[PDB]
RNA sequence: UACUCGAGUGGCGAACGGGUGAGUAACACGUGGGUGAUCUGCCCUGCACUUUGGGAUAAGCCUGGGAAACUGGGUCUAAUACCGAAUACACCCUGCUGGUCGCAUGGCCUGGUAGGGGAAAGCUUUUGCGGUGUGGGAUGGGCCCGCGGCCUAUCAGCUUGUUGGUGGGGUGAUGGCCUACCAAGGCGACGACGGGUAGCCGGCCUGAGAGGGUGACCGGCCACACUGGGACUGAGAUACGGCCCAGACUCC
């Protein structure tokens, strides 16, 4: 069965997921098909990019997915998006990215004084 | 064994080969049928025979016994051999 | 680990007075030991061990990590000795050094370890942190009143600063421009003879 | 040579020497000395320099130097035999290391203890 | 509102098949003919091109080629044993 | 009774995953291709259906044999177990026939036409699950081939199903894969056949690089599962924790 999978990745406390598509007879850390997101929940927003055209193909071809990764296409409406039920989601949020070391650079020689 | 659903299935498997080997014996038989009578030289009777054997040939195909590709080789050969007859 | 021993017998040993403060090396000119003042061979090899050693222990860092200094420098473009010398000096203990916060090498590293300052936001117990452009080197509210840092701010006038560096604040705030070229580094050693020596 | 004499007949490197085929790939062995003895060096030098043959693992009998001053060995110990070159000696090409379950370490030895099986004493 | 009866497969394009010019080297089994092959590739340390000579089995079905024959060949699936070629036409017939 | 569930029937899984590297110098591996010479459960998506009838049996009950493992009998019970039949006109086979592609066998047009054939399983009230045939897709494979990667001629002749062909058989599929017959060929100094060693690769170590060495972890492929052989079941089997036989070993 082809199935989309999460290949766990990255050190021992820090699992740093991979989102490909997988006969289900293969292995979690074996030979992929495709590599179609990535899965890092370590993140407190815990990131969740993806590959969203290539995702739908894979559907429609019928890979089942996982649960987890199920879910994480509920979250960025690629489920939706396939199936139809309110359209596209688009629930996903991203980590906001931190201040430029530049600008905390320059607003602390404004502070200097 | 020492496992519960191989001590089963051994049970399921031996009935499953005295299935088909009830099922393929009766094959062979039509097929020797068959062409004892093409090699003696009847026609008609191998054409009904030939009938019969590839009727049986499709159901133990769709048994799954055999293959569809198996038994279209076999029944393919029956016909050949009755109309160069 | 780290060399806890005596200071002045390395620079002895070495020539160049990298602190200075004595007399024995400084009326008698020798290395340590009961063979100082020997007769040497000049030798390629400890002309350039010597180097090495000078950078060694100049800065608080052992030769399994400057060997990993070194190879960094190779590997990455430019001059390996001036990479070198710059990831020396773009390292916590050595920046707060030439900031004058401890005015030794070695008390900068205590006071990295023992946890006296921070780094845009996140404490920082590891004198090997190799800074960065703009990076904000702050001091914890403890320690900008205890006595070291006192001492920092009463004498913040000894030795000068770098370019690549400044201080801001009374608090003692550190900035960095940038990473320091073979100019900014300020440093008594060359810098080929080491690469030199890594490469026989 | 020509290209065509090294296309059909190549380059082949000189065969190595495979040394201390007594371990058989092994670092050390462990083996029963079958003969403690003492053998004199080459010309130049003179001494009594104190070896043992010993029946290894390998099943294979080679002598063996035995360093440092002192040494309790006998016969029928077990030993442990390290590589290591002694010139003088000329038919020897392996060394007992201390620390064997036999060989106990050197009797005073104060400088290189770890190379004689010698313990800090303190 | 039904789908199609009946679904065409793709048009998958044809794969390309190897061919091969050579000179018949024997003519004495049945419907087979043994070919001569010059593959000439650099060698992987000294640089010189090396002329292999390599024999290929094919297949004629009329007896034709002879020994001597310039003859094109095309791959095939096995038709014997070290068998995996055909005839095509022969282009300097001695 | 029917929440729940031992045991049992039945389905699915058990062939993956996990281990080892003994064997293997080979299409095993790597890489690139071919398959007009092929299979593909589950999954997805289309089309058409899911009709009808029957006979048992496990389990249970009553027994028997055996030390045990286990097993014989009688009686009884059901099914998505099993078995017949109808329909299928998409599918299979054969005959005739058209067009087209052609890379030759031949392939495509679900070509047309004639004949003969091929199936199914029901359950549950709930976010409901299913079953059969067929088309397509996807995935996973199989088979074939080019090239590549050890030592050895103090191993030079090897081969008689061995090289090819015809007709049959067999396969999922091509093919001496197998067989009868026929022809006498095929491989070899570009190293056949033998001997030795060895799992292969990505990679790893070294090295300026070329190269040399290596094949640990990790990942892919292969092979094997006490030794040897064999098939069965199944979509799929080297069937580790399955079967049969023989053998060694251990135990009752």
């Amino acid at each position: 069965a082809v199935k989309i999978k999460l290949t766990r990745l990255g050190k021992i406390r820090n699992p740093q997921y991979r989102i490909i598509v997988a006969d289900a007879r293969t292995r979690r850390d074996g030979r992929a098909i495709e590599v179609i997101g990535r899965y890092h929940p370590k993140e407190e927003p815990s990131l969740i990019q993806i590959d969203s055209e290539r995702a739908q193909y894979w559907l429609g071809v019928g890979a089942q997915p996982t649960e987890p990764v199920l879910a994480l296409l509920k979250i960025t409406g690629d489920w939706q998006k396939f199936k139809g039920l309110p359209g596209a989601e688009g629930t996903l949020k991203v980590k906001e990215p931190k201040p430029s070391k530049l600008d905390l650079f320059n607003a602390a020689l404004a502070e200097a004084e | 064994a020492n496992i519960k659903s191989q001590i089963k299935r051994i049970r399921t498997n031996e009935r499953r080969r005295l299935r088909n080997q009830s099922v393929k014996s009766s094959l062979r038989t039509a097929i020797r049928g068959f062409r004892e009578a093409v090699d003696a030289g009847d026609k008609d009777k191998a054409s009904e025979l030939l009938h019969a054997t590839s009727r049986k040939l499709d159901k133990a195909a769709s048994k799954g016994v055999i293959h569809p590709n198996q038994a279209a080789n076999k029944k393919s050969a029956l016909a050949l051999a009755l109309n160069k007859l | 680990a780290r060399y806890t021993g005596p200071a002045t017998r390395k620079s002895r040993r070495l020539g160049v007075d990298l602190v200075g403060g004595d007399q024995s090396f400084e009326k008698r000119p020798y290395p340590p030991g009961q063979h100082g003042r020997a007769r040497i061979k000049e030798s390629e090899y400890r002309q350039q061990l010597q180097e090495k050693q000078k950078a060694r222990f100049s800065y608080g860092v052992m030769e399994k990590q400057f060997r990993r200094y070194y190879e960094e420098a190779n590997r990455q473009p430019g001059k390996t000795g001036d990479n070198l010398l710059r990831i020396l000096e773009s390292r916590l203990d050595n920046v707060v050094y030439r900031a004058g916060l401890a005015r030794t090498r070695r008390m900068a590293r205590q006071l990295v370890s023992h946890g006296h300052f921070l780094v845009n936001g996140v404490k920082v117990d590891i004198p090997s942190y190799r800074v960065s452009q703009y990076d904000i080197i702050d001091v914890k509210e403890k320690s900008l009143n205890t006595l070291p840092f006192q001492i920092a701010r009463e004498t913040a006038g000894e030795r000068p600063i770098p370019s690549w560096l400044q201080v801001v604040g009374e608090r003692q705030r550190i900035l960095v421009h940038q990473l320091p070229e073979r100019a900014q580094i300020d440093v008594p050693l060359t810098e080929q003879l080491i690469v030199e020596l890594y490469s026989k | 040579p020509t290209i065509q004499q090294l296309v059909r007949k190549g380059r082949r490197d000189k065969i190595a020497k495979v040394k201390t085929a007594a371990l058989k790939g092994s670092p050390q062995r462990r083996g029963v000395c079958t003969r403690v003895y003492t053998t004199t060096p080459k010309k130049p030098n003179s001494a009594l320099r104190k070896v043992a043959r010993v029946k290894l693992t390998s099943q294979v009998e080679v002598t063996a130097y035995i360093p440092g001053e002192g040494h309790n060995l006998q016969e029928h110990s077990m030993v442990l035999v390290r590589g290591g070159r002694v010139k003088d000696l000329p038919g020897v090409r392996y060394k007992i290391i201390r620390g064997s379950l036999d060989t106990q370490g050197v009797k005073n030895r104060k400088q290189a203890r770890s190379r004689y099986g010698a313990k800090k004493e303190k | 509102q039904k789908g199609p009866k009946y679904t065409p497969a793709a048009e998958k394009p044809r794969g390309r098949r190897k061919t091969a010019i050579g000179y018949v080297v024997s003519d004495k089994m049945q419907k087979t003919i043994v070919v001569e092959l010059e593959d000439r590739k650099s060698h992987p340390l000294y640089g010189k091109i090396i002329r292999t000579t390599k024999k290929v089995k094919a297949h004629d079905e009329n007896g034709e080629a002879g020994i001597g024959d310039r003859v094109s060949l095309m791959e095939t699936r096995p038709l014997s044993a070290t068998k995996r070629w055909r005839l095509v036409e022969i282009l300097e017939k001695a």
